[PDB]
RNA sequence: CCCCGGCGAGGGGAGUGAAAAAGAACCUGAAACCGUGUACGUACAAGCAGUGGGAGCACGCUUAGGCGUGUGACUGCGUAC
RNA sequence: ACGGGGCUAAACCAUGCACCGAAGCUGCGGCAGCGACGCUUAUGCGUUGUUGGGUAGGGGAGCGUUCUGUAAGCCUGCGAAGGUGUGCUGUGAGGCAUGCUGGAGGUAUCAGAAGUGCGAAUGCUGACAUAAGUAACGAUAAAGCGGGUGAAAAGCCCGCU
């Protein structure tokens, strides 16, 4: 099965209005470095919710 | 004496795309679908100037008729008593009179009763 | 023979690709007009 | 010069209330199509809704002639297949009495985008009582 | 003052990174960077270095400050694709489009 | 058009517009469709057309003050600065010079001056007579065209 | 030569030049096609998408007003080559 | 099985007067063809009658493109051709002027010669769309972790399973 008329311009974009990104809200600060990182997620430099948990 | 056609057809389709313009999707870009659009919009023209004939007196006498109702009359005894009261006056004028100075239109049927009576 | 395809040129007999009487999967029973 | 346009911004509409009893039914319907439209104003314009409010009382006593009481019939389709449903003039009063002036005067009415914003200036009432008494309607003894 | 950097014949198509540059298109330059960096994409990738050189471009080549500047432009063009040849079955080859694009990032204190 | 003759692809089948040769004229690098000769573009003028032209052209250079006749058009040596002179005292810088017959010094004189042709009164041709400004002709080559033209 | 970048790719300055939007993917640089910005329209509305009529809005004019440009709510007619 | 709403006439029959209704006819303005008569033409103007839907097809008159002569002329770095807008103009094919771009060619007039005009031919060549960020990523023998290197390691190196 294929078309019979070839798709408008607009019709892909009507079709594409659900395709947009959905930006990251939550960026904590972890409360002794002061870094950013993702909610329920480590930092950078190995914190989580103030502690060193990895050392790395 | 060989001829290139580069400068010549280049211009005859760029005259067609400029009559073309508020077109619809490729009706306004594709040459092969803004030539046939172009030639379509030239018949609907030639047509409705004949059309437009048609529409305004269609527009004049359903105003005659609504203005003459309101003074007791319908259109085709107003219309009627003007002609044998000798008036000449045209439905465009008539029907602009009923807007814009209704006493005047007053003075008309009263003109064309009175001729019947 | 098609012996200068440009697009193709690794193959010179290609009616057994868009010729439906010529596919390996063509069935003389869709030929039942007769 | 340009044949006059009423423009919709500044287009004066005003409020009538019609009682129903006894009135034969499409006699009734032609009149309250030519207001709502605007035909007997001569600012009338084909693109332009012109026309008037009005308030039609007692629905439920409209009349009918001959033996139209039991013999007219409305029909509709419900767009499921083998769902085409009727109903005589006595079951329309009976069960929901507004609808048969309303379908009557949407009949008389033109198509379109317009017609449907005509459609929206009738208030059609079973009973002898509207709630409309803040635009004062005028008795329209039509 | 406007400054701008660019990334061309950037390998990817620009469908995919028009996507990703529609998320920080007015922003503060600080706030855009955090978005790329929690945006799990190849494109934020791409996008979040030519945001970084005209961050870069505007305090050494125009002398502006970094806390002022935002995002005012950014758009992505298409750029040329190269021809690829696909083997098919039955003897079929079809063509393969990589594309390319053209990042543009554009930044202003004013 | 250098190509053999082989059919590009089968007549029916693949779903394409049927083709007999790489060298039609519809296709790039194909042959012209009616691909010139050399050909031969001179027409035929009778005797009496001829003459009876030449007659005609004479008359308005007579009749349009373009016509000088003189004694003799000489010059001493062959120097294009001697005949430059000669023709400027009797301003004259656009002119055909007809003579009697042809003197060698007046030929090499006039060699370099592109606006000046010098001829005898057996080489002239009708498109000559009319491209030049003035014609000048001695009197010894006037009475010789009335006897080429009878 | 300086800066961002992986001692990248690519770019921004600087400099050469009459010109670098003549930068080596290089004279001119059309069209299909794809974007960013702005004005107006568009989420109760049915069809060759125009044409005839026509409100409102925006930007220009120039005035004791109503012209120009863009858009086109609503409405008559209208089944490509 | 009235086009619909609806209609006891808004149906049918008979008579009568109005009105609506086409690119038909009339009014006003304009262009052209063919006759007839003339301010007199030199082949054009004036008056008048009439005509002007059109396929196959026949007849008549033109526009524009490249090249040759006129042209060792004319225009042009104080900006040619080409590209892109705007304005004016002709019944039409078209023409003229000018802003921006471009950076060295162009060509009146009257004649001459044609590789002289494209939307179609499942036309030919190049470029770019659509489906669509969809199907698929090539044997269902299978992977897990630690360390190293690196801008970056599920895939590389080393180790143990
Ligand atoms: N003799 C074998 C030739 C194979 C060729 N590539 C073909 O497609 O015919
Ligand atoms: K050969
Ligand atoms: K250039
Ligand atoms: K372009
Ligand atoms: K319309
Ligand atoms: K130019
Ligand atoms: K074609
Ligand atoms: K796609
Ligand atoms: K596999
Ligand atoms: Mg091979
Ligand atoms: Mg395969
Ligand atoms: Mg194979
Ligand atoms: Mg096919
Ligand atoms: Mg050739
Ligand atoms: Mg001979
Ligand atoms: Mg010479
Ligand atoms: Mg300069
Ligand atoms: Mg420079
Ligand atoms: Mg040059
Ligand atoms: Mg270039
Ligand atoms: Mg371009
Ligand atoms: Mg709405
Ligand atoms: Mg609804
Ligand atoms: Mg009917
Ligand atoms: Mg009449
Ligand atoms: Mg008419
Ligand atoms: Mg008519
Ligand atoms: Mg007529
Ligand atoms: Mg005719
Ligand atoms: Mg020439
Ligand atoms: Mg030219
Ligand atoms: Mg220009
Ligand atoms: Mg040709
Ligand atoms: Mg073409
Ligand atoms: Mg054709
Ligand atoms: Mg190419
Ligand atoms: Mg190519
Ligand atoms: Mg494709
Ligand atoms: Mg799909
Ligand atoms: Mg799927
Ligand atoms: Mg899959
Ligand atoms: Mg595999
Ligand atoms: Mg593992
Ligand atoms: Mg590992």
């Amino acid at each position: 099965a294929v078309q019979q008329n070839k798709p408008t311009r607009s019709k892909r974009g009507m079709r594409r209005s659900h395709d947009a990104l959905t930006a990251v809200t939550s960026l904590s600060v972890d409360k002794t470095s002061g870094e950013k990182h993702l909610r329920h997620h480590i930092t950078a430099d190995g914190y989580y919710r103030g502690r060193k948990v990895i050392a790395k | 004496a060989r001829v290139k056609r580069g400068v010549i057809a280049r211009a005859r389709h760029k005259k067609i795309l400029k009559q073309a313009k508020g077109y619809y999707g490729a009706r306004s870009r594709v040459y092969r679908v803004a030539f046939q659009a172009v030639i379509k919009a030239g018949q609907y023209a030639y047509r409705d100037r004949r059309q437009r004939k048609r529409q305004f007196r269609q527009l004049w006498i359903a105003r005659i008729n609504a203005a003459a109702r309101q003074n007791g009359i319908s259109y085709s005894k107003f219309i009627n008593g003007l002609k044998k009261a000798s008036v000449e006056i045209d439905r465009k004028i008539l029907a602009d009179i009923a807007v814009f100075d209704k006493v005047a239109f007053t003075a008309l049927v009263e003109k064309a009763k009175a001729a019947l009576a | 023979m098609e012996n200068n395809s440009r697009t193709m040129p690794h193959i010179r007999r290609t009616t057994h690709i868009m010729k439906f009487a010529h596919r390996n999967s063509f069935d003389f029973h869709f030929f039942n007009a007769r | 010069m340009k044949t006059f346009t009423a423009k919709p911004e500044t287009v004066k509409r005003d409020w009538y209330v019609v009682d129903a009893t006894g009135k034969t039914l499409g006699r009734l319907a032609t009149e309250l199509a030519r207001r709502l439209r605007g035909k007997h104003k001569a600012e009338y314009t084909p693109h332009v809704d012109t026309g008037d409010y009005i308030i039609v009382l007692n629905a439920d006593k409209v009349a009918v002639t001959g033996n139209k009481r039991t013999d007219k019939v409305y029909y509709h389709h419900t767009g499921h297949i083998g769902g085409i449903k009727q109903a005589t003039f006595e079951e329309m009063i009976a069960r929901r009495p507004e609808r048969v002036i309303e379908i009557a005067v949407k009949g008389m009415l033109p198509k379109g985008p317009l017609g449907r914003a005509m459609f929206r200036k009738l208030k059609v009432y079973a009973g002898n009582e509207h709630n409309h008494a803040a635009q004062q309607p005028q008795v329209l003894d039509i | 003052m406007e400054t701008i950097a660019k990334h061309r014949h950037a390998r990817s198509s620009a469908q995919k990174v028009r996507l990703v540059a529609d998320l920080i298109r007015g922003k503060k330059v600080s706030q855009a960077l955090d978005i790329l960096t929690y945006t799990n994409k190849k494109a934020a990738v791409l996008v979040k270095k030519v945001l970084e050189s005209a961050i870069a471009n505007a305090e050494h080549n125009d002398g502006a400050d970094i806390d002022d500047l935002k995002v005012t432009k950014i758009f992505v063009d298409e750029g040329p694709s190269m021809k690829r040849i696909m083997p098919r079955a039955k003897g079929r080859a079809d063509r393969i489009l990589k594309r390319t694009s053209h990042i543009t990032v554009v930044v202003s204190d004013r | 058009v250098t190509g053999s003759g082989k059919k590009p692809w089968r007549q029916k089948g693949t779903g394409r517009a049927r083709s007999g040769s790489i060298k039609s004229p519809i296709w790039r690098s194909g042959g012209v469709t009616f691909a010139a000769r050399p050909q031969d573009h001179s027409q035929k003028v009778n005797k009496k057309m001829y003459r009876g032209a030449l007659k005609s052209i004479l008359s308005e250079l007579v009749r349009q003050d373009r016509l000088i006749v003189v004694e003799k058009f000489s010059v001493e040596a062959p120097k294009t600065k001697l005949l430059a002179q000669k023709l400027k005292d009797m301003a004259l810088e656009d002119v055909l010079i007809i003579t009697g017959e042809l003197d060698e010094n007046l030929f090499l004189a006039a060699r370099n001056l592109h606006k000046v042709d010098v001829r005898d009164a057996t080489g002239i041709d009708p498109v000559s007579l009319i491209a030049f400004d003035k014609v000048v002709m001695t009197a010894d080559a006037v009475k010789q065209v009335e006897e080429m033209l009878a």
